[PDB]
């Protein structure tokens, strides 16, 4: 696993170390934040000892604001994140070679990590100004130009990029490297000519909604979108024993949206389906710079699953986060060490969890 | 009115346990109010030498 | 070892279900909730409160200050200490709720002996079919007191009698 930090990625969309995974997106809907995230929630190993568990960050911001980069670079020295990051920076100032060049020295930054055995996340930002450049190169050139004036081997450009990363077996010495590509959109389209050539790459999608953050509900991924191919096998065991029914669950919530519209009167199902389908939307919303570790993520999508939060009201779940997470820091700290150890919920570890639910539940 | 007097059976054997140890959780953490102190020192002194 | 406060404090919520409307009593608990949360967080969230001498005084390399605040930090290393001040007023409070405790305990525990000794005296002395009024005036001088007032004033009418107990009369 590539424990994430945010709540709804690895409940839904598992990243693997070695799986190239994307988050696409529209324009100032939340794209960097799920990235800087993962980079400040790798924190949890990077202090630690163990080789294979640290998990070394490279952001490699293209064609973005010098300002901007300035901010990431005080951000990721707030939260202590510079004793493992790596910026390359190619910001817009800059002509267009350098651009065209910076994301691939900086995979080449990546595979010497991956050679050397250890482990290691990059993060792309973004793409979608990369081939910009690389369109500014292909037509300052003569070369002539192929569907909406990237040229015709721009497939080949992510194509060549993006396959400099996945999981090396035993017999290269078990490192790693994985990326994640951003793609910036025009207004909710999937079918461009770049982001349908960054999809038929990357083993699956963030699709970051603007409308969803619209509404606030940050991060804004949309969950009947968002899919990973081989996320599912390199997911923690417990998050997967506790959320099996989680994807099935908002797939059943978002067949019943625009049937829920018309303001008809229904049955008793629906309704429970949908206080519930509102009550896990409200409850993977998460803050900026506040990862959750997959040892805090497990309980609350438990109680988000088995019906408990069911009595409460809508507002009051943005701050039973908290209460119940200093609930369970402050009195059943052995069962976060079980979950941390372990990984894994045995019989007694669900049949205890499901007591320190329903005794906090219960007021 | 037997079962309103059932349940308040061994209540009071209870609730002279809960008294006690509750005011002990309670008033065992101004330890931890001058750890604070400690603490904080410490951050404006970390503060102050990064500043240097 | 606080679980078994906080699962003690836990029975008596699922017990103070039998108590709707508990003003403080919850609100007490949330408070040892606030500052329990809050100390973790406020021992987890520090450094070892000192001055790294070893890596981050070599820093400096124009020290001239971290000895100065090694010596104050060192100064006052003897922090300040806590109280534990009560032992004069809080055995009051608990000798107060003990005293409640034991009355209400031996109280309930008499009076369950008592209702099961009326259950008990219910089950075997019910002569409803044969019972003698002048038993009832036996066992009710306010029988007689209440009808001799009745007859004195002279309000025949028996009020509340008529909805349970037929009029049963010709009209
Ligand atoms: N969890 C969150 N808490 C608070 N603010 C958030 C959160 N997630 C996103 N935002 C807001 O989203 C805004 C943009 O973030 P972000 O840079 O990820 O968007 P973006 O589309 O990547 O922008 P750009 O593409 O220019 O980098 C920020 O101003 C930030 O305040």
């Amino acid at each position: 696993p590539v424990q994430t930090g945010l709540k709804a990625v690895d409940a839904l969309v598992p990243i693997g170390r070695g799986q190239r995974e994307l988050i696409i997106g529209d324009r100032q809907t939340g794209k960097t934040a799920v990235a800087l995230d993962t980079i400040l929630n790798q924190k949890r190993w990077n202090n630690g000892s163990d080789e294979s568990k640290k998990l070394y960050c490279v952001y490699v911001a293209v064609g973005q604001k010098r300002s901007t980069v300035a901010q990431l670079v005080q951000t990721l020295e707030q939260h202590d994140a510079m004793k493992y990051s790596i910026i390359v920076a190619a910001t817009a100032s800059e002509a267009a070679p350098l651009q065209y060049l910076a994301p691939f020295t900086a995979a080449s930054i990546g595979e010497w990590f991956r050679d050397n055995g250890k482990h290691a996340l990059i993060v792309y930002d973004d793409l979608s100004k990369q081939a910009v450049a690389y369109r500014q190169l292909s037509l300052l050139l003569r070369r002539p130009p192929g569907r909406e004036a990237y040229p015709g081997d721009v497939f080949y450009l992510h194509s060549r990029l993006l396959e400099r990363a996945a999981k090396l077996s035993e017999k290269e010495g078990s490192g790693s490297l994985t990326a994640l590509p951003v793609i910036e959109t025009q207004g909710g389209d999937v079918s461009a000519y770049i982001p349908t050539n960054v999809i038929s790459i990357t083993d699956g999608q963030i699709f970051l909604e603007a409308e969803l953050f619209y509404k606030g509900i940050r991060p804004a991924i949309n969950v009947g979108l968002s899919v990973s191919r081989v996320g599912s096998a390199a997911q923690v065991k417990a998050l997967k024993q506790v959320a099996g029914s989680l994807k099935l669950f908002l797939a059943q919530y978002r067949e019943v949206a625009a049937f829920a519209q018309f303001g008809s009167d229904l049955d008793a199902s629906t309704k429970q389906t949908l206080v519930r389908g509102e009550r896990l939307t409200q409850l993977l919303k998460q803050n900026q710079y506040s990862p959750l570790a997959t040892e805090e993520q497990v309980p609350l999508i438990y109680a988000g699953v088995n019906g408990h939060l069911d009595g409460i009201e809508l507002s009051r779940i943005g701050e039973f986060e908290s209460s119940f997470l200093s609930y369970l820091k402050s009195n059943h700290n052995e069962l976060l060490t079980e979950i941390r150890e372990k990984g894994e919920l045995s019989k007694e570890l669900l049949a205890s969890l499901k007591s320190a639910t329903e005794s906090f539940v219960a007021t | 009115r037997i079962d309103s007097v059932s349940q308040l059976q061994n209540v009071a054997e209870t609730t002279k346990v809960l008294f006690d140890v509750s005011k002990e959780t309670v008033e065992l953490e101004s330890e931890a109010f001058e750890l604070k102190q400690k603490v904080e020192l410490a951050h404006e002194a970390k503060a102050v030498l990064d500043s240097w | 070892a606080k679980s078994a406060a906080n699962k003690l404090d836990w029975a008596k919520v699922i017990s103070s279900l039998r108590i709707t409307g508990s003003t403080a009593t919850q609100l007490s608990s949330f408070k040892k909730r606030n500052d329990e949360a809050r100390r973790q967080l406020l021992e987890l969230q520090s450094q070892p409160t000192e001055v790294d001498f070893s890596h981050y005084r070599s820093v400096l390399k124009n020290t001239s200050v971290i000895d100065k605040i090694e010596s104050y930090v060192k100064q006052y290393k003897p922090v300040k200490i806590d109280a534990s001040k009560q032992l004069q007023v809080i055995e009051s409070f608990e000798k107060h709720a003990m005293t409640n405790a034991k009355e209400t305990e031996s109280l309930v525990s008499k009076e369950l002996k008592d209702l099961q000794s009326t259950l008990d005296n219910i089950q075997s002395a019910r002569p409803f079919d044969e019972l003698t009024v002048d038993d009832l005036t036996k066992i009710k001088p306010e029988i007689d007191a209440k009808v001799e007032e009745m007859v004195k004033k002279g309000k025949w009418d028996v009020p509340g009698y008529k909805d349970r107990f037929g009029n049963l009369n010709v009209m």
